[PDB]
C-alpha cells in the first residue's frame, strides 16, 4: 500500500532531473541548475570531474526557471556518443545544442563539439520549458512553454521565437550537412511554406515535467505525452497516432484529472522493482505529495489514487527505476522502492558494462568536420570525400589535378593547370 | 501573385544593404533634430494599433508613407472589408533589436484587419509589389516591411 524512498546521495547542487544513457554503464546523470552534469555509478559513487561543465554559457539565477532545463542522450549514444541539452543564455535565450562525448574520456563531453540546433528568444523567466526527449521513432521532442509571451508581443515585436507554447519535433538522424536537423515527413508542417516545420502541435503554457508513455495501451497510438499545465490548472496530453502522416497539427487533449493544486511533474513507471506500479502515471507536488493516474481501454476515463510513502524533479536509471530529487548546495537524490519486493529482484539484475571510448568508423577517422548521429562525416569548408581528406581547391583543379596544399593544384602548368 | 513563404524575405538579402533598405543611419529620438523628418500618417484606410497611445505607430518617413499608403489600397482591393493594420512603426527605445529600422521610422510591422494569418503571406507579397524595399515574413503573427532613406 505504501512506497519507500532511500537516499542515494546528498550534497547535490540544485538538481533538476536525472537520466541514463543506455549503454550498459548504468550511470546516473544528474542535471544541475547552475549548468553542471554530474555522473553517478550504479553502486553509488560520484565522479570528481563533471560530465558537462557549461556554467559560464548558462545563466542560472535563484527565485526563475532560467538555467539548465533538460538533457537527452541519443538512442545510439553507445555508438555515436551524441547528446542534446537545453539551457538559457545571453532578456535571455532558450538554446538547444548537441554535444558529443570526448573520444578519450567517456565520462566527459568535448565542449568543442558543441552544435546549436535551436535558439529561442525569451522575455521573461517563467513558462519556459524546456523538456527534451526521444520518441519510439528516434525523433527529438522539445516541449516549450509560452514563456509569458502574449499574442500582442509576437505581433508588435520583431525577432520572437514563434516556437513557444508548442511541442517541437525534429529528426537529428540525417545524412545532411547544410542543416543541424531535418523535418520528419510525419510532421504536420513538413514541406509547408506557411508554417514552421518544427512545430508538431501547440497550446501549452506553463508545463511542468511532462510524463511520457512509450508503450500506450491503445494499439493505434505509438506515444503519448501527458503534461500537467498550471496555466486555473488543467492537464493536456499529446497523441501521436501510429503510422499517421499528419497534414495538420493535432489538438492537445484537455482534461482535468488532478484533484486540486500545482504539480511539479509526472512520469510513467516502466521499472522492474515494482509490479503494482508498472504502467502507472506518477505526479507529485513540491510538498512531497504524490498520486497515480490510469486510464481504460474502454470508456477512456481516468482515476486518481493517492501514493503513500521540497520536490525539484524526477529521475530514472537505465534499469527503469524512478528517482526523486529534493531540496543552497544541499540537494538530495532519492530512489523509489516497493516494499513488496526486494531492493533488487533477480529478474531486475543486469551485468554492468562500463562506458567505453567511441569506436564508430566516423569517430575513428573523421577529420576536418563533424560526425552526424548517423555516422556520417560532414566536411567543413575546404574539404571533400568520405572522411574529408581530399583537399579542396579554389579555383578547383582542372586536368587531374590532385589538390594538396592551400589552393595549390598539382598538374601542364598554372595555378589550376 | 504567389504570397511570400514563412520566414522568407525579398530581396533575398540582409535588410540593411544597398540592394535592400540600406545602411542604418542612427536612433531618431524625440529630442533629436532629425525627428521632424517623421510625420504622422492619418490614412483613413489604415488601422493603427497604437497600443502605446503615443501614436508612434503613425510616425514614419516620407518614403514609408508612400509605400504604406500604396499597400493599403492593394489590401482593400484583395480582400473586401479587410484593411491594412499596423501594429508597430517608429519606436522610442528598446522593443526591437538595436540598429533596427523601426528607430528611424523606416520600418512597419503590419497585419490584416481580421488578423486572419492565412493572408499574412499574400500581404507580404502585396508589400513587395507596393514598393517596400524589403518585406520579411518575420513571424506567424506579423510581417515586417522597411524602406530606404532620403539618401537614395
Ligand atoms: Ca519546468
Ligand atoms: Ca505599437
Ligand atoms: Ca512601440
Ligand atoms: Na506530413
Ligand atoms: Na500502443
Ligand atoms: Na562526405
Ligand atoms: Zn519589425
Amino acid at each position: 500500500n505504501c512506497f519507500c524512498i532511500q537516499e542515494v546521495v546528498s550534497g547535490l547542487r540544485q538538481p533538476v532531473g536525472a537520466l541514463h544513457s543506455g549503454d550498459g554503464s548504468q550511470r546516473l546523470f544528474i542535471l544541475e541548475k547552475e549548468g553542471y552534469v554530474k555522473i553517478l555509478t550504479p553502486e553509488g559513487e560520484i565522479f570528481k570531474e563533471p560530465y558537462l561543465d557549461i556554467h559560464k554559457l548558462v545563466q542560472s539565477g535563484i527565485k526563475d526557471e532560467r538555467g539548465l532545463l533538460s538533457l537527452a542522450f541519443h538512442p545510439n549514444y553507445k555508438k555515436n556518443g551524441k547528446l542534446y541539452v537545453s539551457y538559457t543564455t545571453n532578456d535571455h535565450i532558450l538554446r538547444v545544442v548537441e554535444y558529443t562525448v570526448s573520444r578519450k574520456n567517456p565520462h566527459q563531453v568535448d565542449l568543442r563539439t558543441a552544435r546549436v540546433f535551436l535558439e529561442v528568444a525569451e522575455l521573461h523567466r517563467k513558462h519556459l520549458g524546456g523538456q527534451l526527449l526521444f520518441g519510439p521513432d528516434g525523433f527529438l521532442y522539445i516541449i516549450l512553454g509560452d514563456g509569458m509571451i502574449t499574442l500582442d508581443d509576437m505581433e508588435e515585436m520583431d525577432g520572437l521565437s514563434d516556437f513557444t507554447g508548442s511541442v517541437l519535433r525534429l529528426d537529428v538522424d540525417t545524412d545532411m550537412c547544410n542543416v543541424p536537423y531535418s523535418i520528419p515527413r510525419s510532421n504536420p508542417h513538413f514541406n509547408s511554406t506557411n508554417q514552421p516545420p518544427e512545430v508538431f502541435a501547440h497550446g501549452l503554457h506553463d508545463p511542468g515535467r511532462c510524463a511520457v508513455d512509450r508503450h500506450p495501451t491503445d494499439i493505434n497510438i505509438n506515444l503519448t505525452i501527458l503534461c500537467s499545465d498550471s496555466n486555473r490548472s488543467s492537464a493536456r496530453i499529446l497523441q501521436i497516432i501510429k503510422g499517421k502522416d499528419y497534414e495538420s497539427e493535432p489538438s492537445l487533449l484537455e482534461f482535468k484529472p488532478f484533484s486540486n493544486g500545482p504539480l511539479v511533474g509526472g512520469f510513467v513507471y516502466r521499472g522492474c522493482q515494482s509490479e503494482r506500479l508498472y504502467g502507472s502515471y506518477v505526479f507529485g507536488d513540491r510538498n512531497g505529495n504524490f498520486l497515480t493516474l490510469q486510464q481504460s481501454p474502454v470508456t477512456k476515463q481516468w482515476q486518481e489514487k493517492p501514493l503513500c510513502l521540497h520536490i525539484l524533479g524526477f529521475g530514472e536509471d537505465e534499469l527503469g527505476e524512478v528517482y526523486i530529487l529534493s531540496s543552497t548546495h544541499n540537494g538530495k537524490l532519492y530512489k523509489i522502492v516497493d516494499p513488496k519486493r526486494p531492493l533488487m529482484p533477480e529478474e531486475c539484475r543486469a551485468t554492468v558494462q562500463p562506458a567505453q571510448t567511441l569506436t564508430s568508423e566516423c569517430s575513428r577517422l573523421c577529420r576536418n568536420g563533424y560526425c552526424t548521429p548517423t555516422g556520417k562525416c560532414c566536411c567543413s569548408p575546404g574539404w571533400e570525400g568520405d572522411f574529408c581528406r581530399t583537399a579542396k581547391c579554389e579555383p578547383a583543379c582542372r586536368h587531374g589535378g590532385v589538390c594538396v596544399r592551400p589552393n595549390k593544384c598539382l598538374c601542364y602548368l598554372g595555378p589550376q593547370c | 501573385l504567389t504570397p511570400l513563404a514563412y520566414k522568407q524575405f525579398i530581396p533575398n538579402v540582409a535588410e540593411k544593404t544597398l540592394g535592400a533598405s540600406g545602411r542604418y543611419e542612427g536612433k531618431i529620438t524625440r529630442n533629436s533634430e532629425r525627428f521632424k523628418e517623421l510625420t504622422p500618417n492619418y490614412n483613413p484606410d489604415i488601422i493603427f494599433k497604437d497600443e502605446e497611445n503615443t501614436g508612434a505607430d503613425r510616425l514614419m518617413t516620407q518614403r514609408c508613407k508612400d509605400k504604406l499608403n500604396a499597400l493599403a489600397i492593394s489590401v482593400m482591393n484583395q480582400w473586401p472589408g479587410v484593411k491594412l493594420r499596423v501594429t508597430e512603426g517608429w519606436d522610442e527605445d528598446g522593443h526591437h533589436s538595436e540598429e533596427s529600422l523601426h528607430y528611424e521610422g523606416r520600418a512597419v510591422d503590419i497585419t490584416t484587419s481580421d488578423r486572419d494569418r492565412s493572408k499574412y503571406g499574400m500581404l507580404a507579397r502585396l508589400a513587395v509589389e507596393a514598393g517596400f524595399d524589403w518585406v520579411y515574413y518575420e513571424s506567424k503573427a506579423h510581417i515586417h516591411c522597411s524602406v530606404k532613406a532620403e539618401n537614395s
